[PDB]
């Protein structure tokens, strides 16, 4: 666990690269360690997929967030808001990796809300976002999408999408 | 609190038992037991996208 | 065009940046100037949505291609096969700024029927996966695609679509 | 004869009228005349795309 600590805490960009004796250990003290890699690059592989599809569709579920001085009125907050969705995304989908919250909690959420509150920025659009990240994630690790398919060994992924989801349920519980 | 610098953790997965390797398929890490798969995790800052925020707000009514 | 001239024979990642009066004047000298600028940004900021729908229709068409012994048969020949893809439509992507088709021709076309015909590269696949792109292209600079958009003045843009699919025609008869 | 590296012009489009900047909208040419307007062409490698790669090998039949 100290090798993805070194790396987020110092935030330089260096990279933590887990192969061999190191990954058998990462994939030993996690549940379906195995298949716990699949549903991450699950997710990963299908960030931009995930992102542009969720933010869309807040949007064209409540286009008034797109209006003049609307939430993502304009490139530069519909860009913030991409960003953002993006931002969420992966640290979910490192709590996946890891098998905890922490980081997601701490670096990501802790005082999210307060700084959405002061932008200004909608929570009701921002839950909306997630709650689609949310379904779209279930079905990439349980590979049910539509047209994306992702190909791994036939089994159940129940209990690592029920895990996703409970990330996606701590940041709708930080965004209120 | 929360951090400030639009950072993200980049997790990238690597699966390369069906032999295709480049450059960055070596060095990196020991592979002892775990031939062609890889864990990679490094912080980055998440840029904005214009031509995807452009894409958006021309396309958000299209499923 | 001297500035991407030099830039595309050193061939060493430098580029050549075009705005102000070089901008104006590049627009002027070219056909259709400001209109071949959104077809231009129809194709490259489409890029990957292009490749990827061609060669999936390629390979949807004639699935012995990912068979074993077929031309894109495992990841590595479907990556080689992409690459290609998005080699061909960045060159077509140039001409379409530049106005005509020489770089095309002489850095991408010439003896690719022969590099294809010793490798046994199929040109029938091949040449599909061109024809896919060629379509896709024509409705994306014409904004007539069932999903992504590109907002723009309203008008019409056929002498640049036109021009466009003729560049396709080029790789076309290129390798045969 | 054709060229054996791989690379291929990539051609980048701006129109950052709007008004929304950052550190790559200054000092890479005057903008006289043509304000927040620009066109970018440069050589790069094509590199291969594992992650494509893969999606269209189990995507392929879903239009
Ligand atoms: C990159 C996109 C996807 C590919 C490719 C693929 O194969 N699946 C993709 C996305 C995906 N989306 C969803 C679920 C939802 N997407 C929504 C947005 C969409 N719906 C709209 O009405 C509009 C605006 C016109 C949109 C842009 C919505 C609202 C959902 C449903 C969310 C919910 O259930 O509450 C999924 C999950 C469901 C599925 O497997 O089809 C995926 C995988
Ligand atoms: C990134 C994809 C696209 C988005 C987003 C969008 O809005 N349009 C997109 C693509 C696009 N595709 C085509 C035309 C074709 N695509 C084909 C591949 C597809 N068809 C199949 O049968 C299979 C395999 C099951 C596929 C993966 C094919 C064959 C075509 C037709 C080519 C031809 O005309 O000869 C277009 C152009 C037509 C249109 O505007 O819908 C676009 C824009
Ligand atoms: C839900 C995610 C879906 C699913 C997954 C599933 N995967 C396996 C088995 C394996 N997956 C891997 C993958 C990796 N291990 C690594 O270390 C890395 C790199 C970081 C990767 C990508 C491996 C090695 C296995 C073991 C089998 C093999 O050698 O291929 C299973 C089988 C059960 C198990 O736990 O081993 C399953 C079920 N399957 C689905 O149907 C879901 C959509
Ligand atoms: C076919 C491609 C579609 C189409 C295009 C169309 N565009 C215009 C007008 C303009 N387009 C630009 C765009 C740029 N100029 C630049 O220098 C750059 C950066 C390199 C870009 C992106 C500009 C500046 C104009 C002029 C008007 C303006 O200031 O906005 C037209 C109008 C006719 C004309 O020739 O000007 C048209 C028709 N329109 C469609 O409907 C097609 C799908
Ligand atoms: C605001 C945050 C919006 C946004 C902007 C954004 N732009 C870039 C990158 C570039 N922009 C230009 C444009 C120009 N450079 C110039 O010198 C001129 C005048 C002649 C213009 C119009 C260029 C050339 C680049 C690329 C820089 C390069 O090649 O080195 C970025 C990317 C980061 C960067 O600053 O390089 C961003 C984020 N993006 C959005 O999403 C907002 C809507
Ligand atoms: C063949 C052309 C296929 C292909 C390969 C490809 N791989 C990468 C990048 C990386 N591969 C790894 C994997 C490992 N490194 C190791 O040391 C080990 C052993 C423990 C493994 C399993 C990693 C870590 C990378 C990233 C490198 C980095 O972080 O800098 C690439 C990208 C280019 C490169 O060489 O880095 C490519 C092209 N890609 C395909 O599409 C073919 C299927
Ligand atoms: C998208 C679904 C919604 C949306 C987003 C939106 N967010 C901002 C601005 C900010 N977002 C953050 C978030 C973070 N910064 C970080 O460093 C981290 C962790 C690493 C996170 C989670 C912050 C700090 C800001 C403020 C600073 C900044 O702009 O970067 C905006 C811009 C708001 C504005 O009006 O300026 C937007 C638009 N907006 C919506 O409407 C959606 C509901
Ligand atoms: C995809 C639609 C089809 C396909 C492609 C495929 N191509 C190769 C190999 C090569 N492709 C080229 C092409 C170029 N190299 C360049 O530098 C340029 C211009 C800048 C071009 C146009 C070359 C030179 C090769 C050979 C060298 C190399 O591999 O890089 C392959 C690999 C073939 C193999 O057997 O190894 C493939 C798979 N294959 C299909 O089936 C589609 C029809």
């Amino acid at each position: 666990l100290d090798a993805f600590s070194k790396v987020i805490t110092s935030a330089d960009g260096k990279a933590a690269y887990v192969g061999g004796a190191d990954l058998q250990a990462l994939k030993k003290f996690v549940s379906d360690g195995n298949k716990r890699m699949d549903a991450v690059n699950a997710i990963v592989s299908n960030a931009s997929c995930i992102v542009s599809d969720a933010v869309s569709g807040m949007v064209c579920e409540n286009p008034s967030l797109i209006a003049p001085n609307g939430g993502v009125y304009s490139n530069r907050k519909m860009a913030a808001c991409l960003r953002d969705a993006e931002i969420i995304l992966r640290y979910v989908s490192y709590s996946l990796l890891s098998g905890d919250s922490s980081v997601l909690e701490d670096r990501c959420l802790n005082g999210l809300k307060e700084t959405y509150s002061s932008l200004g920025v909608p929570a009701a659009g921002n839950a909306r976002a997630v709650a689609i990240m949310k379904a779209t994630v279930n079905s990439f690790i349980n590979n049910t999408a539509q047209q994306k398919k992702l190909s791994v060994p036939s089994g159940d992924c129940s209990a690592l999408a029920s895990e996703a989801g409970g990330y996606f349920d701590k940041v709708t519980s930080a965004i209120a | 609190a929360m951090a400030k610098d639009s950072k993200a953790p980049v997790v990238e997965i690597f699966d390369e038992r069906d032999g295709c390797t480049s450059a960055g398929s070596t060095g990196k890490a020991s592979d002892a037991g775990e031939k062609g798969l890889l864990v990679k995790v490094s912080m980055q800052k998440v840029g904005y996208n214009a031509i995807m925020a452009k894409s958006v707000a021309a396309s958000y009514m299209n499923a």
